[PDB]
């Protein structure tokens, strides 16, 4: 009648870190698939009833939250990945599994797990000094200039697309876009908009911020889109006559202040218009929508107002204008106020559509997509999104390794090599870590649909004879040199996602005991 | 948090349950498609009944909870706008593309074969539309084969008794919101309102704005023709709230000092109106009967009880402003008409203000009558189904024969096409060709004839006979060759039509889990 347990959860052993092994494996059958830019999507859907549709390993696990203790040991992995280098999130979970995997059989015939940690701790570093020695610095290269080469790699990343026809002009747009910003490269700056109908030869590059400027309200024929230097003012305020917020109820008996009661609800309404046009604010930005009577005060004062501006939009145009977003309007004065050279109310796609061209603080662009379909245009902004890291990272870092699987089937040689040359327990185990590193280009055989055997067999024949920079392609169903082809990816990332994925394979295997509180 | 309860499909299982998902909305909508399409009962949440076959109505009312089945619903919300008469259409070659995808996914082809080689043969079926489809408006405009189409399209439903008089009236609403040149066709420019009573052929074209309240006196003049509007909120009398006013009085001698002083506001707010140069005062109040005699002795008109957006609907179309008070009265916010005038309909007491420009205006309203309160919205959605056919007429005069013949024709150009793909896509194009017989198979099934026996017959009619196509006698005609039938269909409807299908298709095969976290 007297236990030690009384509830308490605890056991050790193999059998414990073979049930680690397997619900590791869990984790990276929900991103197994989404590998590759040709990947199968997943469908998330939260307490709402809202189904959420992305291919993004970094959506997939924020939505996960698996209450498995080795499942959460993933997680923290992933968000150390976007602080690191900002992305890879379903690179490293994917091989921190296929480490334990290939290893699963050696721990149930008895060997111990530290000496797997020993195995594992050498040869990742082995594989830091192998990817910078293969790490070719391209600068200027063949004197060919890096404007025309960051066209050529967006040109692959595009292909087989919905705008693989016109991929000429979509390269020349996302390079320029990269290089309207400073040193300081983010892919936050350069934002991406929709404009349904026409075209895909309509798409125009907006050097500043443009929105979706859902305003349908009343204010024609007036307020003049030209300004040379307005000020830029970003409001929350509601400007309507009948507004859910701004009101006034008073209830009095008397005819005499029957009129003063209407006239102080409008007040409400005129004060706040008056101090706009103190502050000297000629655009009027505001996120609640504007009534037909505030159009109708600024068409007569020369001034120009427009509302429904969504918050991630003020937050761009507050970064590009350089001022701030101020809720009130008694505190409006030129330490908020914006300034641009270029302002126009433009009439592509039919609708309507502001955007300031010229700012002191001009780190933001705007993409804006033209198609037959928004889903045709969802598809694009994911498609440039990924045509743009493309070409930001090609910038930062200029020793870049090939891609498409051809580091990994270059690691998985020389990794085979050396364990032959080594007597001891560290033979069978960098021995399969050097087979646990061709899931890579085997899975990028798997989610693109072509043959995952009858490539791989010729793959790994082509790195016999000599290759060093061929790996897979995703257009043709053969083997190319990613190198040529222009499949490029930095060795920093392929460094830091190696030792990411060896460190959270090492802390599954170094935990053998599960400690459970009762509470 | 969360991860019990929480519902998983992974696996190849998984594919074949998204298709089940999607052939279970295909296989109602199979039997609804054309004019010959079985109703279908909808049970309202409280209690109404309502009947239609329509296919917008269908996916807007499907309570569906998997979010494959909710995928459908996402597509109505665009494709309205665009085809409008094939949203039964698109489901079944949707679904019907799944189905011989589901035995492609027998054979082990992953779904990124099928979803690029059903985009493969798109642009193929796309390609071969623009051959085979003929002019009817190019290098001049007509008024007279536009009518005739729109006969079609508006008389599938139970409105074809009177499809005559309605063919004219959406042909002269959109040519006045809209020029054929510009090319840009509104539809928020194109209201229609309704009320019970009549029959189909009282339809009249009201270019203007139309409100369904009286005048603030039944002695007042039905005719105005002069165009000044004053468009307030507030009525000119004296001075009263929203709500309630509640004037308190104590005695006779506060009672005979406010009538002195109401006397004076019932005499300067009423003189008010001519100083600027009013005729007409739409207030959103009504007005006294000390008020109604004044507006009668100066012939100044005035409409009561007008509504929040009844009074946004009058100033946009006769170009005027909400004006708060009397203060802020110009002649610049008055509005324009050219024919102000109150009809009733028999002993109802309605009384509608008919607000006329007698003009070529940019605001068209449209008034459609009937015998009871189903068909008034019935012919509203029939009206706008005919609004979109006009809309595609004018940004594109090329048609297509419908009615199976361009789908007949499309499935002969993709399997000869076919052959011409030397990948694992060829299945995908072979796919594509048999999918697209369906739609035309499925109208003579819904037709009572045999399904197998109608289709294969126009497959010796397009290739043997003759290059152009033949259409399915859907409508128990003489013959085929729906051509001389005048039954037309749109190119932009049917080039889209194939795209929104390939576009779910795709989204659809590319999806491989869904997780659904419980309640806990
Ligand atoms: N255009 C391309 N052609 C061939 N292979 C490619 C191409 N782009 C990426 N790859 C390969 O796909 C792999 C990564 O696939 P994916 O883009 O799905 O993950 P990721 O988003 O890069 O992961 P992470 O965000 O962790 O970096 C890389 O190893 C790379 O070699
Ligand atoms: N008289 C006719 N004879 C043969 N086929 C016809 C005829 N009229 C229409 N069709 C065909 O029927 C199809 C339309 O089917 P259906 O009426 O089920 O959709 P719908 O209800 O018009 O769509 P929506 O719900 O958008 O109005 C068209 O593609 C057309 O080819």
């Amino acid at each position: 009648v007297i236990l030690l347990k009384e509830g308490t959860d605890s056991s050790q052993g193999i059998p414990q870190l073979v049930s680690n092994i397997s619900a590791c494996q869990v984790i990276a059958e929900a991103v197994r698939t989404t590998l590759g830019p040709r990947g199968m999507d997943k469908l998330i859907v939260d307490g709402r009833g809202k189904a959420t549709i992305s291919n993004d390993g970094a959506t997939i696990l924020k939505l996960l939250d698996v209450v498995h203790p080795a499942a959460k040991t993933l997680v923290d992995i992933a968000k150390s990945q976007d602080a690191e280098v900002g992305d890879g999130t379903t690179s490293v979970t994917l091989l921190a599994a296929e480490f334990l995997k290939q290893v699963k059989p050696y721990v149930e015939e008895g060997l111990h797990p530290q000496i797997i940690i020993r195995a594992f701790r050498t040869a990742t570093q082995l594989a830091v000094n192998k990817i910078k020695e293969i790490a070719v610095t391209v600068k200027k290269a063949d004197k060919v200039e890096q404007r025309k080469l960051l066209e050529k790699c967006a040109m692959t990343a595009l292909s087989s697309k919905l705008i693989s026809q016109q991929k000429a002009f979509f390269a020349k747009m996302v390079v320029d876009a990269v290089m309207m910003l400073d040193d300081l490269l983010q892919l936050k700056m350069i934002g991406i908009k929709k404009v349904q109908g026409g075209a895909l030869e309509d798409s125009q590059l907006v050097a500043g911020v443009a929105f979706k400027k859902t305003f349908s309200y009343a204010g024609f024929e007036m307020q003049p889109k030209k300004y040379h230097n307005p000020k830029i003012a970003l409001l929350n305020v509601e400007l309507e006559l009948k507004a859910e917020k701004d009101n006034a109820e008073i209830r009095v008996h008397t005819v005499e202040d029957y009129q003063a009661i209407v006239d102080a609800e409008w007040n409400i309404l005129y004060d706040k218009l008056e101090k706009i046009h103190h502050s000297g604010a000629k655009v009027v930005s505001s996120k609640l929508p504007i009534g037909d009577v505030a159009t109708q005060y600024f068409a007569d004062r020369d001034m120009f107002c427009a509302g429904r501006v969504p918050e991630e939009d003020l937050k761009r145009t507050m970064m590009a204008c350089g001022g701030s977003i101020q809720t009130s309007v008694n505190a409006l004065s030129a330490d908020v106020l914006g300034r641009c050279q270029v302002f126009e109310e433009t009439q592509i796609g039919g609708e309507r559509y502001n955007f300031f061209t010229g700012c002191p603080k001009a780190k933001t662009c705007t993409f804006i997509l033209r198609g037959g379909a928004e889903q045709f245009m969802e598809e694009t902004e994911r498609s440039l999104h990924d045509a743009i890291m493309i070409v930001r990272r090609a910038i930062k870092n200029d020793s870049v390794v090939a891609g498409g699987g051809a580091i990994e089937m270059e690691l998985s040689k020389y990794l085979r090599d050396y364990s032959r040359t080594i007597p001891g327990k560290q033979q069978l185990l960098i021995g399969a870590y050097a087979k646990a590193l061709e899931i890579i280009p085997r899975q990028l055989c798997d989610n693109a649909g072509f043959d995952a055997t009858n490539i791989l067999n010729k793959l790994r024949a082509r790195h016999a004879q000599g290759g060093t920079w061929y790996g897979v392609d995703i257009n043709n169903e053969d083997i190319a040199d990613n190198f040529e082809a222009f499949v490029w990816e930095p060795a920093m990332v392929r460094i830091n996602a190696l030792t990411a994925a060896s460190e959270a394979a090492c802390l599954i295997v170094s935990v053998d005991e599960t400690i459970k509180n009762p509470r | 948090k969360d991860q019990d309860r929480k519902s998983r499909l992974m696996g190849l299982e998984a594919l074949k349950s998204h298709i089940m998902a999607a052939k279970a909305v295909a296989n109602t909508m199979r039997t609804s498609l054309g004019p010959n399409g079985l109703d279908k009962m909808m049970v309202d949440k409280d209690g109404d009944v309502t009947v239609t076959n329509d296919g917008a109505t269908i996916l807007s009312m499907m309570d569906v909870d998997h979010q494959i089945a909710k995928l459908m619903v996402e597509l109505s919300k665009s494709q309205d706008d665009e085809i409008g008469d094939g949203t039964t259409g698109v489901v079944v070659l949707a679904g019907a593309l799944l189905e011989e995808a589901e035995q492609l996914l027998d054979r082990g082809i992953h779904p990124i074969r099928i979803a690029d080689g059903y985009e493969q043969a798109a642009r193929v079926a796309i390609e071969h539309l623009d051959k085979i489809s003929d002019s009817v408006l190019v290098d001049i405009k007509d008024t007279e084969p536009l009518i005739q189409t729109a006969k079609t399209t508006l008389g599938s439903k139970v409105v074809n008794s009177c499809h005559r008089q309605m063919a004219e009236i959406a042909v002269n609403a959109v040519l006045t919101v809209a020029d054929m040149e510009r090319r840009d066709v509104d539809f928020e420019l194109i209201k229609v309102e309704g009320k019970v009573g009549g029959r189909l052929e009282d339809t009249k074209l009201i270019k203007g704005v139309i409100v369904d309240k009286d005048f603030s006196h039944p002695q007042m003049p039905k005719k105005v023709e002069d165009a000044k509007i004053a468009i307030l909120t507030c009525p000119f009398e004296p001075p009263k709230p929203k709500t309630k006013h509640k004037l308190d009085v104590t005695s006779v001698e506060d009672y005979k000092a406010l009538q002195k002083y109401e006397k004076e506001k019932f005499e300067e707010m009423i003189q008010q109106i001519k100083e600027t140069g009013a005729n007409l005062a739409i207030c959103q109040w009504g007005f006294d009967d000390e008020a109604n005699h004044l507006l009668l002795q100066n012939n100044l008109p005035a409409v009561r009880w007008v509504g929040g957006p009844e009074i946004e609907l009058i100033a946009i179309a006769t170009g005027g402003r909400i004006v708060p008070r009397f203060s802020e009265l110009t002649a610049e916010k008055l509005g324009f008409a050219g024919l102000v005038q109150e009809i009733s309909f028999g002993t109802t007491k309605d009384k509608m203000l008919v607000i006329e420009q007698c003009k070529n205006s940019r605001a068209v309203t449209i008034f459609i009558r009937g015998g009871n309160k189903m068909i008034i919205e019935e012919a509203k959605r029939s009206l706008h189904d005919a609004l979109c056919v006009i809309r595609n007429l004018i940004r594109d005069n090329r048609v297509v024969y419908g009615g199976g013949a361009a789908e007949i024709s499309c499935a002969l150009a993709v399997s000869q096409e076919a052959d011409k793909c030397p990948t694992l896509e060829q299945y995908a194009m072979r796919a594509f060709a048999d999918a697209l017989e369906v739609i035309p198979m499925a109208l003579s099934e819904n037709s009572g004839m045999n399904p197998i026996q109608t289709m294969t017959e126009v497959r010796a009619r397009q290739v043997k006979e003759m290059n152009p196509a033949l259409g399915i006698d859907c409508l128990h005609k003489g013959t085929n060759d729906m051509k001389q039938q005048h039954v037309i269909e749109t190119l932009i409807g049917k080039k889209q039509q194939i795209s929104l299908a390939t576009q779910m298709v795709r989204m659809i095969l590319k999806i491989d889990d869904i997780r659904k976290p419980g309640e806990s």
